[PDB]
RNA sequence: GCCUGGUGUCUUGGGU
């Protein structure tokens, strides 16, 4: 086997075709097989263990039918959703938002360097953004030399206009960035991204260069740029915890006040459903809208800077959830679609007395990951965890 | 051939002072199974 | 137009300042003293008795650590480039080591003092095993209890680090510069003040703090490097930042040489 | 207004209710008041509703192929061996099922 | 040998977003209604509110790889504090007097605001913009 | 098994200080205060000698098979 | 001791301090159950140490108190997999397949359960000393 | 008659809006000066005004669209949605032919008016998904591609083509050829494992 | 020890790696990404807390259910001349600049699992068969072939590569030549070759 | 089992030159020089002085894969000059530097013995 | 036996990333790559290769 | 170990159930089939003779 | 002097 023979390239279970796409070959030391980080998202591949399998053809005739139907750029947009499977991810996502920020200057010696690492660029440096006291490229500048020319993509985040205050929105002129934050919105896998719009302007071929392209130039940039994150970043500081501790306080007087009504008769049926039912369904909607508030007050407190923050806003890894349930709260355990049960004769542990319906009672977990989790929440977490 | 098998040391190259056994001997190029690490070479008859 | 400024010195590391040089320079030269300044380290064990608890080639791997005086390692030749059969005088040093308890009770501790050189290119000042003092017994290498034996030959060749780590001359090299920021080549993680929350370099006192009006000097490069040295003891601390100079010199020579060749 | 339970035909003809609009979720039920065209939108309706529900979107040509397999015989035929197996097709294929 | 001069003072400076740029809102002293919306980098060319600045807009600084400059050669550039480069991305052909051009700088935006007359010249490919003192 | 020759992070010899950190035990010096006084000031370095298991006595009492 | 059947009907603190009433503010530290829906308590029994609800693998973890609790099952496998010393005795015995670590390490953080399962005496495993980083792209 | 991969949201523009809103878009009117097409944008601006036979053509045209949205509005899309996948997005056609051919510019066009409508409609009978000339193929031709003929006179008519896309005669012919290339490039191949 | 498991994807030289200004440099790097979504905020915390144990020298108890806060921890390290949240400013090995980001640092406690790649990796050409199906036989072992199972079959239908469909399952496996009547159409065909 | 020798970074095989040099005729006088053998050490030390040059337009270096010890270099320079004899120009400023700077240690050197 | 089966030229291994691979490539370990085979065809253009 | 299979799906033998606190280990089961039916003793546990 | 065969059926524990 030699270079750029065509092998057909396969993880276990196959559940769509893009489980098999043909690859070319390259002879390389060390014992494992080596995939460029872009095609780990079809494959539903990651790098924990898995295994995969590789397929040589034997014939002059299937070796064509591999690089004509079968090939990586030919999948690149899948008939599943008439949109693509791969786009940039993870390290390379997450610093294509940081470098293409609109304070990020790059000075000359380091502009050369990245110019270069573009196998396609036709030899021409582009003139920096700044002149006069000292030549500056912006971030903008360098990811546009990675994007073919006659590309044009206008999008509109939350109504901005064309002097974009907030940064946001799209707009792409003759392949160059004129504004906006590049994301998981232009630079993912959703549809009517850069990615889609560049297989239908170019082709399979150039498609398949602008993944090489982008990764090359970010991840340089970033390994001199450096990123990181660390137990500050789960901390919220003092003043904050304070409302965060309220939030929770008034909604457990809430739950009071929806048990007290429950008992004396004073409550509200909703339709379809008994007292109990009702009384159920009250108190768990209040509980999660409680912790929502809660973790909504955690983020916004986060400054630009905090690393946590800044790959929840790339896309790149980690939702607004998980700021709320690391920083001020983890929140309601389920299991079986409702609170914890009376496994115990009418009691959840024996820690509690009996006909208990408060929230600390049938798992709640007030803490977050960072304070830490009592005895009592703990098993409960543990209870939903086993379910999932 | 009367030296398969034979216990055998190295006298030029990177290998130079290194035991091994030869493990094939088809023609000029030799197989010794290193006993140093675990890897078999491709040698020639000079050394 | 270089200059050095020497902070302290000792035999087995030197801290020093280094100015009027570029960034690359500085980084360069940390990275030959790590990983091509030669040095001579055991690369051959012939283990003819080894009935310790120990595997044999455990014993080999620490043997392959143990650092070796490599004063005069420059004229000595790489066992690859020798027109010799076999090992001779001229491209190896032979060690010899043997130890044994006799007695039913106790145990005897077999320490790196025991390696005795045996052969070597005379008289050059290569091969012993470094020693702090001379009543130092210097690295443990296994423990013997009653009728267990341990006769081995060693072969001590020269090499560079980029083949495998053993033959690396230096530990740490320590290395930093401009303990205040004003380069701003760092943008501080901070909760609420940034000053407060980092602590000062242990060179803080050797430059001037910025002054709260100043403005920022966008011509400003970098240009003093504090670093330091610290050895095994495999070579003393002034030979291999000479020798780490020297090597880098034959690198950039070669260079120099294969352009005037190809034409 | 919304029910549990159904009875299609009965609850159509009571006055005050929008005839022409009348929806149920049990498809077999459908078939045996509004015919087999009737059933092919309900079945869509269904399958749509619970892929589109985890905001999950699958490109209208895939959901009205599976339709319209299963309704080409006229009769509602089940993704079992009791649907599939009653077909016309060769021995060797039904038997690997 | 420019297209646009004029002289602007600084009504507002908005840090808040970043640490190295500042928005800059201006209006003409010598003739309102032609506005300047500018974000320039804080480090290199710290401005303050009202500060009057000289700000003009060629097509070229000549008196298509760009090479660092000697310093025997001379420019426009030779005069001025802060230059930038850029691309015309929109041209608003609006109502009985309200032009807007909007020039992208690798991402730091600039709309200009004024008529007709003082803008007829700017419908161009690329701009510089010189900024002085 | 028996105290490592180099540390594996930076280097620096530490197999010849294994000894002498058992006996500055004895006089009732502190972990920290024993590292300290040999000197080894980085804590890759201190890792080595303040969290190794000599378990070598150990299998040194399985009376020997020859 | 007590089995299931008789925990039922008894009524346990969890630890020495909820057995009587207190007097904090520190925004770090964890919140403490109010406790507020029955006036007053008659505990019958209190728990040793409520750390003793983990069994042998997971006892090795240290803090499962803040983590997600899949990974605690995760590890709980995963430790079970992990070379360490399995006996001293291994050069006498002849075992299908053996693995020695050449130099385990006991752990820089250990917890107190830790001391009867002798893992400070044959530990599985390495200290490496370890940055969290992108570097080069190669550990995506 | 498409395979998945080539189609994507794009909106039809003769769906939402009012009836006041889409008259303003949409309507030429010969005679009444101030509701015509703007003088600026076309050399041949006084040969135009008053001819009844060419407002017979644009009348047709818009008779057409008011069909259309008649259809679309009462028995294709009951609820609104204007935003549906379709085949070949002429929104990005039509700025890249903005891009090739430079037409930016306040210059006057060429392009004249039966150019436009006689072009448009004779794209709607090449768009072939199924060839043959039996009397049922050419219904089935007509109904495969019922939707994507109303899509495309949504946006190719006359005001927009002259003074939002400001086409001339090299660009208008290059966007006519491009369509017609892309749509059969669409179609679904014979063999797919459906 | 928190479920955060991987594989070596390179090796790097000791002056490659990134440094703190003491010269200490990593022995591993893993991904920041590893964090957020799996939320081992416990893997930090142990870093954290490590780090204060090799300085002071002990080892910290980090037995679940205590008074021991992050805050506490904090207050030791900073105490000690080191940036209290574990951060260091670090250095690039490439070129000696600063990375603009400081780096979380320090000791944690890691385990070597059985799974090795040299235990794993396998390839046939040809070589043994079933003695029942003359296909190829099952397992490293024995030098095994891998299984084209029935979802591989389905994705080459997808593809539409029949003709690489056909190849796999008969040439690069158990192919074999029968003989039939032209009549009754059975396998009864009693063939000498060399007859004729 | 397919780990590559480690002597390999440095040894350089008996066909292979460890230096190469090819014009990039698609801009005028520029060539690209391929580096066999050899790290970031070497390479980022001549960069960095090149390109101080006045007479140096762009100069670059890219290590392709850290499993080959190779990089190569692209180095352009204006009409007057020719990029080969600025590349040996570069070469003796550093083993001069060099040279100054050993002397001056050397010097300081016994002043603290 | 019939449905699936187990085949030739095959091959295992646990996978790793790499950035500096094109995104229609695959890094094959050179053991592998010995044991694989291609059978091509003797011609006039490739018979002194 | 519980004996009742892989046959039969459900929940209720696989749940940790409330009554298992400080009996068996409510975080080490196996990962697959077993999952939730293999437990494992808490570490004060003990079993009546 | 070319060809060259080493098992099965289970069960259990694991990996993704
Ligand atoms: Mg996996
Ligand atoms: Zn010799
Ligand atoms: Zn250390
Ligand atoms: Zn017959």
């Amino acid at each position: 086997l030699m270079d750029d023979d065509p092998v057909l390239f396969n993880r276990q279970p196959s559940l769509h075709k893009m489980s098999m796409m043909a690859h070319r070959v390259k002879v390389m030391p060390y014992s494992t097989f080596r995939l460029n980080l872009s095609v780990t998202s079809p494959y539903n591949a990651d790098f924990d263990g898995d295994e995969m399998n590789l397929h040589v053809p034997q014939s002059e005739e299937t070796r064509a039918e591999l690089s004509q139907l079968c090939a990586v750029p030919l999948q690149i947009v899948s008939p599943q959703s008439n949109k693509p499977v791969m786009g940039i991810v993870q390290d390379t996502l997450c610093g294509v938002r940081k470098m293409t920020l609109r304070d990020t200057f790059i000075e000359y010696e380091q502009v050369m360097n990245m110019l270069f690492w573009v196998p396609s660029w036709d030899g021409v440096v582009p003139q920096p953004a700044i002149l006069k006291p000292k030549p500056l490229w912006t971030g903008k500048q360098l990811l546009s030399i990675a994007i073919p020319s006659g590309i044009h993509l206008q999008r509109t985040d939350g109504g901005n206009s064309l002097l974009s205050p907030k940064d946001n929105g799209m707009l792409i002129v003759d392949g160059k960035v004129m504004f906006g934050v590049v994301d998981k919105k232009t630079v993912g896998s959703g549809g009517g991204g850069l990615i889609h719009t560049v297989m239908r302007e170019k082709g399979p071929k150039i498609c398949a260069e602008l993944f090489g392209n982008i990764q090359k130039v970010v991840n340089y940039w970033l390994l001199h740029n450096g990123f990181s994150i660390g137990i500050g970043d789960a901390i919220a500081d003092a003043s904050t915890m304070k409302e965060i501790t309220h939030a929770i306080s008034s909604a457990k007087e809430q739950v009071q006040e929806i048990i007290y009504k429950a008992q004396h008769n004073e409550l509200e049926l909703k339709p379809g459903m008994t007292l109990r039912e009702s009384f159920e369904g009250e108190v768990s909607r209040t509980l999660n809208d409680a912790r929502d508030s809660a973790g909504r007050s955690a983020e916004m407190n986060l400054k630009d800077l905090n690393n946590v923050k800044q790959m929840v806003s790339a896309g790149s890894k980690g939702s607004f959830i998980n700021i709320a349930q690391m920083s001020a709260c983890v929140g309601q355990q389920m299991v079986e679609g409702k609170r914890i049960a009376f496994g115990f004769a009418d009691r959840s542990l024996p820690h509690f007395t009996k006909d208990d319906f408060s929230p600390e009672s049938k798992g709640f977990v007030e803490n977050s990951y960072l304070r830490g989790l009592t005895p009592q929440e703990f098993f409960f977490h543990a209870m939903a965890g086993r379910e999932g | 051939d009367p030296t398969l098998n034979k216990t055998v040391k190295i006298r030029q190259g990177g290998y130079k002072g290194k035991i091994g056994i030869v493990k094939e001997a088809n023609g000029d190029r030799f197989r010794v199974e290193l006993h140093n690490p675990n890897k078999t070479i491709p040698i020639p008859c000079s050394f | 137009e270089p200059k050095v400024n020497i902070i302290n010195a000792q035999d087995d590391e030197v801290e020093l300042m280094l100015s009027d040089v570029n960034l690359s320079l500085a980084n360069s030269l940390r990275r030959t003293m790590l990983a091509e300044v030669p040095t001579l380290a055991i690369d051959l064990v012939e283990i003819k008795m080894n009935t310790s608890v120990l595997a044999d080639e455990f014993i080999s791997h620490r043997l392959g650590l143990i650092p070796l005086v490599s004063e005069d390692v420059e004229e000595m030749k790489y066992s690859r480039d020798c027109t010799c059969e076999d090992y001779c005088d001229e491209c190896s040093v032979v060690l010899e080591l043997s130890a044994r308890h006799e007695g039913e009770e106790g145990t005897t501790d077999v320490y790196s003092s025991s390696l005795i050189k045996v052969s070597g290119p005379g008289n050059l000042n290569v091969g012993e095993p470094v020693r702090r003092d001379d009543y130092d017994q210097g690295i443990l290498l296994c423990k013997l209890r009653n009728h267990q034996e341990l006769n081995i030959r060693c072969i001590a060749k020269k090499g560079i680090a980029k083949e495998h780590a053993k033959w690396s001359p230096c530990s740490a090299i320590a290395f930093e510069y401009d303990p205040h920021n004003k380069l701003k080549h760092t943008d501080f993680w901070f909760e609420v003040d940034a000053k407060k929350e980092w602590p000062d370099s242990k060179y803080a006192t050797w430059e001037e703090p910025p002054k709260p009006g100043e403005v920022f000097d966008y011509k400003a490069k970098p240009n003093r490097f504090y670093m330091t040295v610290e050895t095994t003891g495999s070579l003393k601390a002034n030979q291999v930042f000479s020798r780490g100079i020297k090597t880098l010199q034959e690198k950039l020579a070669n260079v120099l040489f294969e352009l005037e060749n190809s034409r | 207004l919304e029910t549990d339970g159904i009875n299609l035909a009965e609850v159509m003809a009571v006055p005050g209710v929008d005839s022409s609009r009348t929806y149920s979720n049990s498809f077999v039920e459908i078939l045996s008041v509004l015919g087999i065209e009737a059933t092919r939108s309900s079945l869509y309706k269904e399958i749509l509703n619970v892929i589109a529900f985890d905001g999950s979107y699958v490109n209208y040509r895939h959901m009205a192929l599976l339709v319209d397999v299963m309704t080409s015989r006229g009769y509602l035929m089940a993704i079992t061996r009791h649907g599939i197996n009653r077909a016309d097709t060769g021995a060797l294929m039904r038997c690997s099922f | 040998s420019a297209l646009f001069d004029d002289i602007f003072t600084v009504q507002t400076v908005d840090n808040g977003r970043y640490n190295k740029v500042s928005r800059i809102i201006g209006i003409s002293t010598t003739n309102s209604a032609i506005k300047l919306t500018l974000d320039i980098n804080n480090e290199m060319f710290p401005v303050s509110q009202d500060d009057s600045l000289t700000v003009t807009l060629a097509n070229s600084l000549s008196l298509k790889s760009w090479r660092p400059p000697k310093p025997t050669d001379k420019s426009l550039a030779d005069d001025y504090d802060y230059v930038m480069f850029g691309t015309v991305y929109k041209f608003e052909e609006g109502d009985e007097d309200k032009i807007k051009v909007y020039v992208s700088f690798g991402g730091l935006l600039m709309c200009l605001e004024g008529g007709y007359k003082s803008l007829a010249s700017l419908k161009q490919d690329n701009l510089y913009i010189l900024i002085r003192r | 098994m028996i105290i490592p020759v180099r540390c594996f992070s930076c280097g620096k010899v530490v197999g010849d200080k294994w000894d002498a950190y058992l006996r500055l035990l004895e006089e009732g010096k502190q972990e920290g205060d024993a590292l300290d006084e040999l000197k080894l000031k980085r804590y890759c370095c201190r890792r080595m000698v303040l969290t190794h298991v000599d378990l070598i006595e150990k299998f040194l009492r399985y009376n020997p098979l020859e | 001791y007590v089995d299931g059947e008789e925990e039922e009907t008894i009524m346990i603190a969890m630890t020495p301090e909820d057995l009587q009433t207190r007097s904090l503010n520190d925004t770090a530290k964890r919140i403490k159950p109010e406790m507020s829906t029955s006036s007053h308590h008659t505990f019958t029994h209190c728990e040793i140490h409520p750390s003793m609800i983990l069994g042998v693998a997971a006892s090795i973890i240290p803090f499962p108190d803040h983590n997600q609790s899949p990974r605690n099952t995760y590890q709980s496998a995963m430790g079970k997999q992990a070379m360490g010393v399995f006996l001293t005795n291994y050069n006498v015995r002849m075992d299908t397949m053996a693995n020695i670590l050449y130099y385990p390490q006991k752990p820089l953080a250990k917890t107190q359960a830790m001391e009867y399962l002798k893992f400070r005496e044959l530990p599985a495993g390495q200290n490496a000393i370890v940055a969290i980083a992108c570097y080069s792209g190669y550990n995506q | 008659g498409l395979d998945g991969t080539q189609v994507e949201r794009q909106t039809i523009d003769t769906i939402p809006g009012s009836d006041k809103a889409f008259h303003k878009r949409y309507y030429v009117d010969l005679m009444d000066e101030k509701n015509s097409i703007k003088p600026d944008v076309i050399e041949y601006a006084a040969d135009i005004l008053g001819d009844v036979e060419l407002q017979k053509e644009l009348n047709s045209e818009y008779e057409q669209l008011v069909s259309d949205r008649k259809f679309l509005r009462e028995i294709v899309f009951v609820n609104g949605d204007h935003n549906w996948p379709l085949p070949v997005n002429l929104r990005r056609i039509i700025q890249n032919a903005q891009q090739i051919f430079h037409l930016d510019r306040a210059k006057a066009s060429d392009l004249t008016i039966p150019e436009i409508i006689h072009g448009v409609r004779d794209l709607c009978k090449k768009l072939f998904v199924l060839r043959g000339e039996n009397e049922l193929i050419k219904e089935a031709q007509q109904n495969a591609t019922s939707l994507f003929q109303c899509l495309v006179r949504a946006r190719l008519a006359t005001r927009r083509i002259l003074e939002e896309f400001r086409l001339n005669r090299d660009a208008f012919e290059w966007v006519l050829g491009t369509i017609e290339a892309q749509f059969q490039r669409s179609l679904v191949h014979p063999g797919e494992m459906v | 020890r928190h479920g955060q498991k991987g594989t070596i994807g390179v090796t790097y030289r000791h002056e490659d790696m990134p440094f703190s200004a003491e010269g200490i440099v990593p022995d591993l790097i893993i991904n920041p990404h590893a964090i957020p979504s799996r939320m081992t905020v416990a893997h930090l915390i142990e870093c954290l807390l490590s780090k204060v144990g090799s300085i002071r020298g002990y080892e910290g108890d980090a037995t679940p259910f205590t008074d021991l806060t992050v805050d506490a921890v904090s207050n030791l390290l900073r105490d000690n001349g080191y940036q209290s949240r574990g951060f260091e400013v670090m250095y690039n090995g490439h070129t000696g600049k600063k990375l603009m980001a400081q780096v979380f640092f320090g000791p944690t406690y890691y385990q070597r699992l059985r799974h090795m790649v040299d235990d794993k990796i396998h390839a046939r050409a040809r070589g043994p068969v079933q003695v029942l199906t003359r296909q190829p036989v099952e397992g490293r072992s024995r030098d095994g072939g891998l299984r084209f199972g029935e979802m591989e079959r389905d994705c080459m239908i997808a593809h539409g590569a029949a003709g690489f469909l056909k190849e796999r399952l008969m040439e690069a496996s158990d192919a074999f030549r029968v003989h039939v009547c032209g009549i009754c159409g059975l396998m009864s065909v009693i063939a000498n070759l060399k007859k004729n | 089992m397919n780990a590559p020798d480690r002597f390999e970074l440095f040894i350089l095989p008996d066909d292979v030159p460890k230096l190469k040099i090819t014009p990039d005729s698609r801009v005028p006088n520029c060539i690209i020089i391929k580096f066999e053998r050899e790290d970031h050490t070497l390479a980022n030390l001549l960069r960095e002085e090149l390109a101080l040059y006045p007479d140096v337009t762009f100069v670059a270096y890219k290590v392709e894969h850290p499993l080959f010890a190779n990089f190569v270099m692209r180095l352009q320079t204006e009409e007057g000059t020719r990029p080969k004899q600025a590349l040996e120009r570069a070469c003796a400023s550093i083993i001069n530097k060099l040279k100054t700077l050993d002397h001056k240690f050397n010097e300081e050197w016994n002043i603290k013995n | 036996n019939l449905m699936g089966k187990r085949v030739d030229f095959s091959a295992r291994t646990v996978i790793s990333g790499d950035p500096n691979l094109e995104l229609d490539q695959v890094g094959v370990p050179i053991s592998i790559a010995k044991t694989l085979s291609y059978p091509e065809t003797v011609t006039q253009y490739n018979i002194h290769r | 170990n519980t004996p009742i299979g892989r046959d039969g799906k459900l929940a209720k033998p696989r749940q940790l159930h409330n009554t298992h606190w400080g009996l068996v280990c409510p975080a080490e089961t196996p990962e697959g089939q077993a999952c939730g039916l293999v437990k494992n003793l808490s570490l004060l546990s003990g079993i009546s003779i």
